[PDB]
């Protein structure tokens, strides 16, 4: 009654996914479109069982260049804000040292 | 009998002895210390688990071991003295579960606790915590609880890093989903001693080997560099992640609405200045949401409210949020307090004894900057007196002790005061102005010295 | 004749949610629509505090509250944004 036996996920973290997801959620682009246009010359170039020195280069080369909207953009920097990004410490005494800078 | 224990306990140190001599070639005796444990007799059973552990202490490195003869056999050796160790684990589990065999399992707390202490940075410390933590997850507190909580307490002071913290924390949380969030309010008390939250002649050397020292001091040299910003970066990180886990336990344990809010409170006003600020203007709504031991809860979530507006540079940083609200409640809550009793016996913001935040809620209140003694403080004090109808005389001396050292000069708060506005449910006297009757009647008492106490107040 | 109809896959659709006040002003025939009272300020510090999978960051012009991506819709731009089959069970 205490198992600790605690899957699958994913973690949106690049502007690309992040408008692709935002076109999803907010309706703007339907998404029966959004499948059909899925199937393309890249989604067919299937990366399933490649190597290594294969797969590499295929992404740092071979990768499909999405557009980037400015509302995603918005959502990663809400997301990579941590809880300790400004403390009060961080907001008052780093305002400090620079307000401290520009006066002398 | 008596014979046999003996002499299983020589040949324990016997074989002790020669694994701390030569621990590299005896690990076969190792494997001789488990067929020794496997003796019935349950005081050889201590004797070959305490061994075990004395053994693994002193043949474990002060390093992680990365997983995969100068190196190959050195691996041969790791590997296989990590098989001893997690097959020394899994009767740690087997025994622990398994709960005379009280004494045992108090011996596997405590090996398990040296363990938890020194071999941290080990591997299967993940096993070694999930063990510890589910013995504390009980309702009850079994035996060598006080032992776990202060290794773990250790740990989270000494680990400057966060990785193991993290770790443990990470552990504690699942426990608490577990528990739904219901365990000792000790095992809450954990996150306070996070020390990463609370830090807020010379032998000859070749021609060649004076360039091989050279150049290792230049790699040493960019390395400690390196390592400090990476250092401080992961510090960071980890803190906040850690910041992460805590909030939401405590803010689920605050939505349960369950005996551990005395905790949650506890740890949102110690880590509330390491949160954002943003979060600090939002900190204070889930305080006041709670309106609808009542009484004993809005004084801390009022108490909580005062700590977090009393951090340090707030008049730079006008988040305002007019805690007036609380002010308003404490204003309000004095009463109850007066009507229901209240027992010290003999021998939750930071302490216990509900009339000690009263007077520290007080205190903090009469250390704010000029914020009171501007005709408000004497319309709260008033109330106080009134409340002080009850409750034991140095109570009572304590709060009349506040506005006997009050710099405000103001002397007409034990009698005919300005109007008591804000709530009202007393005597207003509008537009009075007599320096002109609680002391009167506190004269007449149980207590004899409460005569004497009015007295020294009116002579005063 | 045509119908002049809509068909389920039509581009053009009521709704369409944006980024972040609440629009919240009338429904068709005008008249207002209850304002869905604000979340427990401290549920809301909670989602704030641990973003949900998927979170979009998109709310309804309708209800305040954030649309956020549901395990299909997550699968669905997994393979969406990694260039794959948009279909689980496709020949390719």
């Amino acid at each position: 009654w205490n198992s600790d036996s605690d899957e699958n996920n994913v973690e949106i973290v690049t502007a690309e996914a992040m408008t692709l997801a935002q076109d999803i959620a907010s309706r703007r682009k339907s998404k029966a479109d959004l499948i059909d246009e899925g199937y393309n010359r890249w989604s067919f170039q299937s990366k399933e069982g490649l190597p290594d020195w294969f797969l590499d280069e295929e992404t740092t080369v071979n990768k499909p260049n999405k557009p980037i909207t400015k509302e995603a953009v918005l959502a990663l920097r809400e997301k990579m804000k941590a809880l300790n990004a400004r403390p009060i410490k961080k907001v008052l005494e780093a305002q400090g040292r620079k307000k401290m800078r520009t006066i002398k | 009998v008596k014979q046999q224990i003996k002499n299983d306990k020589e040949a324990l140190g016997i074989q002790a002895q020669q694994l701390l001599e030569e621990p590299v070639e005896n690990l076969h005796l190792i494997r001789n210390i488990f067929e020794k444990f496997d003796s019935p007799y349950i005081t050889i059973k201590k004797l070959s688990l305490l061994t075990l552990l004395a053994v693994f202490r002193d043949i474990i490195p002060g390093y992680k071991i990365r997983p995969l003869k100068e190196v190959a056999q050195r691996w041969e050796y790791e590997q296989t003295l990590l098989k001893h160790y997690a097959k020394f684990l899994q009767t740690l589990e087997t025994i622990l579960k398994s709960f005379t065999q009280l004494s045992l399992y108090q011996v596997a707390v405590r090996c398990c606790t040296k363990l938890i202490e020194q071999a941290s940075h080990f591997n299967l410390s993940e096993k070694l915590f999930a063990l510890a933590v589910r013995q504390i997850s009980h309702k009850t507190k079994r035996p060598g609880f006080d032992g776990i909580i202060n290794s773990l307490k250790n740990i989270f002071e000494e680990d400057n890093l966060g990785k193991t913290s993290l770790k443990c924390v990470t552990i504690l949380s699942r426990m608490f989903k577990q528990r739904n969030y219901d365990v000792l309010p000790d095992v809450y008390d954990l996150f306070l001693s996070v020390n990463i939250l609370n830090d807020m002649d010379l032998p000859y050397l070749t021609k060649k080997a004076r360039k091989n020292y050279k150049e290792t001091k230049k790699i040493t040299q960019e390395m400690k560099e390196a390592d400090a910003v990476i250092t401080a970066q992961d510090k960071e990180k980890y803190q906040s992640e850690i910041l992460k886990i805590i909030f939401i336990t405590y803010f689920k344990t605050l939505q349960l609405k369950g005996k551990l809010i005395g905790n949650a409170l506890e740890g949102v006003a110690r880590l509330s200045h390491l949160l954002n600020i943003e979060f600090l203007g939002d900190l204070l709504q889930v305080l006041r949401e709670l309106v609808m031991q009542a009484t004993r809860e809005a004084l801390l979530t009022v108490s909580t409210a005062f700590e977090i507006a009393s951090a340090q540079g707030v008049g730079k940083l006008n988040l305002d949020l007019d805690l007036g609200l609380f002010v308003q409640r404490l204003y309000k809550i004095i009463f109850p307090f007066s009507l229901n009793p209240d027992a010290d016996l003999n021998k939750v913001v930071n302490a216990t004894t509900e009339m000690e935040m009263l007077l520290k809620c007080f205190q903090v209140f009469f250390f704010k900057s000029k914020n009171i003694s501007s005709s408000r403080l004497s319309s709260f004090s008033k109330r106080l007196a009134i409340a002080s109808m009850q409750l034991p005389e140095h109570s009572a001396s304590a709060d009349l002790a506040l506005l006997k050292k009050l710099l405000s000069r103001y002397s007409k708060l034990s009698r005919l005061l300005t109007s008591e506005e804000q709530i009202g449910d007393g005597i207003y006297n509008p537009f009075i102005e007599d320096p002109d009757y609680e002391p009167f009647l506190l004269k007449n008492h149980y207590s004899p010295a409460v005569s004497q106490s009015a007295k020294e107040l009116l002579k005063s | 004749e045509i119908d002049a109809g809509y068909s389920s896959d039509s581009s053009t659709e009521d709704v369409a949610p944006g980024l972040y006040n609440l629009y919240i002003n009338y429904d068709i025939d005008g008249k207002k629509i209850t304002r869905p009272a604000t979340p427990a300020a401290l549920d809301s510090l909670i989602a704030s505090i641990d973003k949900d999978k998927g979170w979009t960051g998109i709310v309804d012009p309708m209800t305040g509250k954030p649309v956020n991506l549901t395990t299909e819709e997550l699968g669905l731009l997994k393979r969406l944004a990694q260039s794959e089959i948009p279909d689980e069970n496709f020949d390719p």
